[PDB]
RNA sequence: AGGACCGAACCGACUAAUGUUGAAAAAUUAGCGGAUGACUUGUGGCUGGGGGUGAAAGGCCAAUCAAACCGGGAGAUAGCU
RNA sequence: GCUCGCCGGAAGACCAAGGGUUCCUGUCCAACGUUAAUCGGGGCAGGGUGAGUCGACCCCUAAGGCGAGGCCGAAAGGCGUAGUCGAUGGGAAACAGGUUAAUAUUCCUGUACUUGGUGUUACUGCGAAGGGGGGACGGAGAAGGCUAUGUUGGCCGGGCGACGGUUGUCCCGGUUUAAGCGUGUAGGCUGGUUUUCCAGGCAAAUCCGGAAAAUCAAGGCUGAGGCGUGAUGACGAGGCACUACGGUGCUGAAGCAACAAAUGCCCUGCUUCCAGGAAAAGCCUCUAAGCAUCAGGUAACAUCAAAUCGUACCCCAAACCGACACAGGUGGUCAGGUAGAGAAUACCAAGGCGCUUGAGAGAACUCGGGUGAAGGAACUAGGCAAAAUGGUGCCGUAACUUCGGGAGAAGGCACGCUGAUAUGUAGGUGAGGUCCCUCGCGGAUGGAGCUGAAAUCAGUCGAAGAUACCAGCUGGCUGCAACUGUUUAUUAAAAACACAGCACUGUGCAAACACGAAAGUGGACGUAUACGGUGUGACGCCUGCCCGGUGCCGGAAGGUUAAU
């Protein structure tokens, strides 16, 4: 599945 | 005689049908029918050379007698018929020998009319005779561009072409566009004008109305992306860029014409 | 047609089975394997001469060879064509 | 969910059959490479 | 009469729970939208990689797409770990 | 083996796709099965797929592919004519019963049918790659006439009830039969026959079409279904009999009527509406080049041939597609009883299953549910989730509006059972009797029988009668988009996209534009009331000003300027 998303802290 | 539709449910309120009661309902004169399969707007390469074309109801092509080669023989109308391919109505005239051919219908046409092609033919609407016999200023349609080629001019409904001049072998013609253009007098032409002048009145009235016409939805380029169309991006509609075709040719204010060979026939630009 | 030499190879081997015996003791239809090709007529004539008995009607079918396997290696058998030669009142052997 | 693989022998022979390989020189080169490599199955069928 | 109404098949996937090394690499359950049409679907073709297609999300093109996959140039380059 | 439980518009059955012996039997338990396993879709072995008329092959053609020459391109190659291939289409013909452990429209039994070869006889103008006809087609809607099928009655066979009754207005079961053939009805379509003439259908024409006459009014085509035949039978509940207790032989009663009735048939109809609805062959006819006592053509009989290939099993799944015996995905066909509007839903028939780990204990906690006293959003980012509303008939219903809406607005009443009206009414269906008939599958008269709601009155039971399943929450202000749709398959269904409409601009046809070095196509077998591009986004009121900068059009003297 791994997915994606992002890490905008 | 157009009749505005009553507002029963949305997509019906704005519809304006153009009924034509004198048309003969029923199956088409079968032998002259022939197949006309939809192209989808694609060519032999399979690329979409022309966008916004596809789908729609199937249509069957019908041969029409452009040349009107049967001079001298009297003709009589049998019945009017609808033509899916064209704005103008077609008509099934009966030649005295029993041969039948479709012809574009003049506004003055009615059932039983005695139209007759020929050089010696009397000047009444529905006749198809060479322009050399035609008096100046008479309404004219279905004009041949070449001697006996057919009659590509004024095929559309409500169109008419006045002949304002006859000097030389040529006769000058006034196109419906308003552009002037010389045409050889030897070319055949039909007197009067086609009667479907109500054709402009239709307004479709729904989003799905274009679907059977083979028309496909139009996506504006500003809503697209820079990679797909020169317009696009800008975060929130915007515009900025000078308007252009997707291939980059300048839209609005650029004559694409480049023939030169036919400039001699162009007496004047359209106004 | 005959051309005896072509017909002689048609009858390569009888195919005995428990069902075939019931076919013979009741339906009087002898059962045997035939050539991979051939036809309904040659199979008939082959019984008309060498079996010296009249044929009522001939039937044909092809039984696919069941696949076998041993380890990663596999081995299909071979296809063969069963035939049902119905005999008249003149049947013998 | 529907799988990407939706088998049909008729499309299969037409798309990847020996005749398709013979349809053009580029397909014949494929067979030439499969032969040079050595293979039990030059194509696929029955 | 209707891109008309309620509502199964059929199609679609708005909410919420469960699931999160699941029964399932996106489902199930309880509701939902459309359901004579711009409908859905079977079968068989067409458009081939800076190209295709797109009622336009830069989405999709065999579970991968701000440029598919396979092989080759190729042991590319890397002042970096 | 005896019971329970689930589906039953399927979790039953069938075909295609696809799989490829998983099918049947014997035997085996290492490995395969999320457990043991004598079992299995597992190992081994044997057996199993029977076609003139099911399908493919075959004839024909669509979108297309290929393509003699040809056109074009550095080469490879691309395009394309005549042609050829291409079904998801069209084109000749088998139905019932029986049988096997597994195959049956295939074998057997019974009754049949089509197209050709050959022969006999009779009559006679036969003959294309050509002409014409036919094949040959849309959406929606309206009924009517019927069948599949069901209920009830009658008939026949069987049963007097484990517990108070049950020889009667009782209970149970059966009441099944095709293609073919004869008959040509309910209907639908069209005025027929004959003579003469013609610039048409590339050649010709007796055919089609056109034009003049004459004559006559029913001439023909199409067509379900019914009724006969097929059928002295077949099937058949149930018995008589041997019995490897898994069955096999024989015999075998009644086999009708009435009503209801479809999504199936008549219907490729009819009516109606624009969006005006493939292609060719087989088929019916026409002659030409030709044969013309022939060959051929048509008809009755007889005979022969109908090959090759598929045929087992799975078919919404354990076997196809998902790495799995995986809660997913997979097209068409068959459509029982009761209630109901219904293919919804509940309970059942036929039939298939209890889903390949179980036995216990009855902690939290978690998941799936039921109920809860008092309060009723005090919870929370937020009425999220649950709860609630829910049917038919009738009363009645506002602001606003493009006068169609809003609207099922909102808000209420009635709803079970039984009797009477009427021992079953209004209606529907329809036999006998009677009469008329150019006499048929006729019509009128006549009304039995069957079927059958809805209403009123009265009575009656429960806390509750649309009692279960099934089955809208409603109103008010306002933002946005006109609306129906479409969109990030796999976190965003939206105000985003589309949209009809409006406007601008390009384009006179060998069009602009677009694919492609080209050739050739698309646009379009269209012709400015058309087409392309751009912007805007129904409708109503409208849409002001600025050409300095930027872009573009128009203008041709001068300034400037390339190759030469």
């Amino acid at each position: 599945a791994v997915f994606q998303m992002r890490n905008v802290d | 005689a157009v009749v505005k539709c009553k507002p029963t449910s949305p997509g019906r309120r704005h519809v304006v049908k153009v009924v034509n009661p004198e048309l003969h309902k029923g199956k088409p004169f079968a032998p002259l029918l022939e197949k006309n399969s939809k192209s989808g707007g694609r060519n032999n390469n399979g690329r979409i050379t022309t966008r916004h074309i596809g789908g729609g109801h199937k249509q069957a092509y019908r041969i029409v007698d452009f040349k009107r080669n049967k001079d001298g023989i009297p003709a009589v109308v049998e019945r009017l018929e609808y033509d899916p391919n064209r704005s103008a109505n077609i008509a099934l005239v009966l030649y005295k020998d029993g041969e039948r051919r479709y012809i574009l219908a003049p506004k003055g046409l009615k059932a039983g009319d005695q139209i007759q092609s020929g050089v010696d033919a009397a000047i009444k609407p529905g006749n198809t005779l060479p322009m050399r016999n035609i008096p100046v200023g008479s309404t004219v349609h279905n004009v041949e561009m070449k001697p006996g080629k057919g009659g590509q001019l004024a095929r559309s409904a409500g169109t008419y072409v006045q002949i304002v001049a006859r000097d030389g072998a040529y006769v000058t013609l006034r196109l419906r566009s308003g552009e002037m253009r010389k045409v050889e007098a030897d070319c055949r032409a039909t007197l009067g004008e086609v009667g479907n002048a109500e054709h402009m009145l239709r307004v479709l009235g729904k989003a799905g109305a274009a679907r059977w016409r083979g028309v496909r939805p139009t996506v504006r380029g500003t809503a697209m992306n820079p990679v797909d169309h020169p317009h696009g991006g800008g975060e929130g509609r915007n515009f900025g860029k000078h308007p252009v075709t997707p291939w980059g040719v300048q839209t609005k204010g650029k004559k694409t014409r480049s023939n030169k060979r036919t400039d001699k026939f162009i007496v004047r630009r359209r106004s | 047609m005959i051309r005896e030499e072509r017909l002689l190879k048609v009858l390569r081997a009888p195919h005995v089975s428990e069902k075939a015996s019931t076919a013979m003791e009741k339906s009087n239809t002898i059962v045997l394997k035939v050539a991979k090709d051939a036809t309904k007529a040659e199979i008939k004539a082959a019984v008309q001469k060498l079996f010296e008995v009249e044929v009522e009607v001939v039937n044909t079918l092809v039984v696919k060879g069941k696949v076998k396997r041993h380890g990663q290696r596999i081995g299909r058998r071979s296809d063969w064509k069963k035939a049902y030669v119905t005999l008249k009142e003149g049947q013998n052997l | 969910m529907k799988r990407t693989f939706q088998p049909s022998v008729l499309k299969r022979n037409r798309s990847h059959g020996f005749r398709a390989r013979m349809a053009t020189k580029n397909g014949r080169q494929v067979l030439a490479r499969r032969r040079a490599k050595g293979r039990a199955r030059l194509t696929v069928s029955k």
